């Protein structure tokens, strides 16, 4: 029921600051690198197709890894383990029935033992102090969408697409809150498909002027424009499928009218 | 864990064995949830994951207080404020006399504040029922057991074949809709309210279909007029019997006019029209509310 | 999929 939004929105806009990763964490990390991080999130995007997981599970899972690496240094050899226990926690928090651990040990090619995965779940838990109800881009995209006159499922499918792209690269994106990334993704999706503009309805709800969106909007444009060329492709290959109206085939606008 | 002395097991359920116990240092009395743990072939169970995280965010008088989590290598302890028993076993003991009107109104009013606080923090319970509602001797009731509870920042996909219970399950889930809403929690409240009043469960189905038909037999058979869309829902059938809506005074005699009024808005069929917890609190029925204490 | 890094 529409009696409870605002309160949820406000509260999501509050919870989002406390669940925040450190913006320059990849650079205090001795062994691992933004591109290792890209490879990892790409693999997790693909793990989710194989097991027909929900998209929030993938968003949630990345959040864990980022908040995990903001206080734990990891070797490049134990990253895929840190990633696996995130997707299992995320799975266990969000999915109706999650994959078995065996399945989570199998997605990784008998790399880590089932026991290693499990007692890395406990360590993830310890370090985030059982704070898993993290707000994510996908959460805010959904809360928008409601403001969409006329409704239209290519915008929705395309904003989701753009917002997953931003999971892949922390390079720019880790200095934006999900509420803004979502905002920037909703606008770019809407501007790409219809030509319309980030509406005044949620300029009041969110306090987000188009102008205030500008910076992350530019970043998320470039990222869009360059998507087909990117080292990672798992997301684009997933948003090819007609589950999504092949949003990812649509042609970026090489300008933004800003 | 060394600071807690197990006094006795006061029930159980999910996770496992739940003891009363006192802090040997402070003297506080707590309920330890002791969750068993499969470190070889499962991990931390989804229910534990949900309960701990959601409750860690819901600080509020009518929601059972998670105090500490104690997280050893092979064991996982949760630490809760003690409360003295559950609505359910209270009603067995008060059935024959009946729970006093004024107390029942206090209870509904408190459950409606905690439910409201839950739904305004994107959290459904999905498993309200008298045996999951705690009472103390100072007349407080609190929501407890957040094991099936889910956060709804995104809509909550519904269970294939639901796990939740029959008796307090909303028609829209009985006809297999795609999603939960805050409204199913209200429908559940609306049944506990009835039960506390009438000493027996409002809709004691013996199976998904029977539960429907008992519903249907008492509030009439949903059509389009009352609930647009029903006809076209996965589990709805042209062959459904056509019953007539009973007077509510026929269904919950003892209640007064304003309680009937409100009971009926909690049982409205269309989710989109069923009353939210916020409103309920605003209802006439709560004008003369006090805080009676129960005879346990 | 072993990720080699």
């Amino acid at each position: 029921v529409p009696d409870y939004h605002e309160d949820i929105h406000t509260y999501l806009r509050e919870m989002e600051v406390k669940c925040k990763p450190k913006v320059g964490y990849m650079k205090k990390q001795p062994d691992i690198t933004n591109s290792m991080r890209a490879i990892l999130v790409d693999w997790l995007v693909e793990v989710g197709e194989e097991y027909k997981l929900q998209n929030e599970t993938l968003h949630l899972a990345v959040n864990y890894i980022d908040r995990f690496l903001s206080s734990m240094s990891v070797l490049r050899g134990k990253l895929q383990l840190v990633g696996t226990a995130a997707m299992l926690l995320a799975s266990k928090f969000e999915e109706i029935y999650p994959p078995e651990v065996a399945e989570f040990v199998y997605i990784t090619d008998d790399t880590y033992t089932k026991k290693q995965v499990l007692r890395m779940e406990h360590l993830v838990l310890k370090v985030l102090t059982f704070d898993l109800a993290a707000p994510t881009v996908n959460q805010f995209l959904t809360q928008y969408f409601l403001h969409q006159q006329p409704a239209n499922c290519k915008v929705e499918s395309l904003a989701m697409f753009l917002g997953e792209l931003s999971l892949i690269d922390a390079d720019p994106y880790l200095k934006y809150l999900p509420s803004v990334i979502a905002g920037a993704a909703f606008h770019l999706a809407l501007y790409t498909v219809t030509g319309q503009s980030w509406p005044e309805s949620l300029i009041r709800k969110t306090g987000y002027t188009l102008e205030s969106l500008k910076p992350c909007l530019m970043d998320l444009h470039q990222t869009y424009l360059k998507a087909p060329q990117h080292a990672q492709q798992s997301i684009r290959e997933k948003y090819k499928n007609s589950k999504y109206h092949g949003v990812s085939l649509l042609n970026p606008p090489e300008t933004l009218n800003l | 864990m060394e600071n807690f002395q197990k006094v006795e097991k006061i029930g159980e359920g999910t996770y496992g064995v739940v003891y009363k116990a006192r802090n040997k240092l402070t003297g506080e009395v707590v309920a330890l949830k002791k969750i068993r743990l499969d470190t070889e072939t499962e991990g931390v169970p989804s229910t534990a994951i949900r309960e701990i995280s959601l409750l860690k965010e819901l600080n509020h008088p009518n929601i059972v207080k998670l105090l500490d989590v104690i997280h050893t290598e092979n064991k996982l302890y949760l630490v809760f404020e003690f409360l003295h028993q559950d609505l359910k076993k209270f009603m067995d003991a008060s059935a024959l006399t009946g729970i006093p009107l004024p107390l029942i109104k206090s209870y509904l009013f408190q459950l409606l504040q905690g439910l409201a606080f839950c739904h305004s923090h994107r959290v459904l319970h999905r498993d309200l029922k008298p045996q999951n509602l705690l009472i103390n001797t100072e007349g407080a009731i609190k929501l407890a057991d957040f094991g099936l509870a889910r956060a709804f920042g995104v809509p909550v996909r519904t269970y294939t074949h639901e796990v939740v219970t029959l008796w307090y399950r909303a028609p829209e889930i009985l006809l297999g809709c795609k999603y939960y809403s805050t409204a199913v929690d209200i429908w559940s409240l609306g049944c506990i309210f009835a039960e506390m009043v009438t000493r027996r469960a409002l809709f004691p189905g013996d199976s998904e279909i029977d539960q429907l038909f008992r519903i249907f037999r008492t509030l009439g058979t949903p059509d389009e007029v009352v609930w647009p869309g029903v006809t076209s829902m996965p589990d709805y059938k042209p062959s459904f019997p056509k019953w007539a809506r009973q007077d509510f005074s026929k269904v919950v005699p003892p209640l007064d006019e304003d309680g009937r009024s409100l009971l009926s808005q909690m049982l409205h069929y269309d989710p989109n029209k069923r009353i939210s917890a916020k409103a309920a609190l605003a209802h006439p029925f709560f004008q003369d509310v006090t805080k009676p204490v129960p005879h346990l | 999929r072993r990720l080699i890094f």
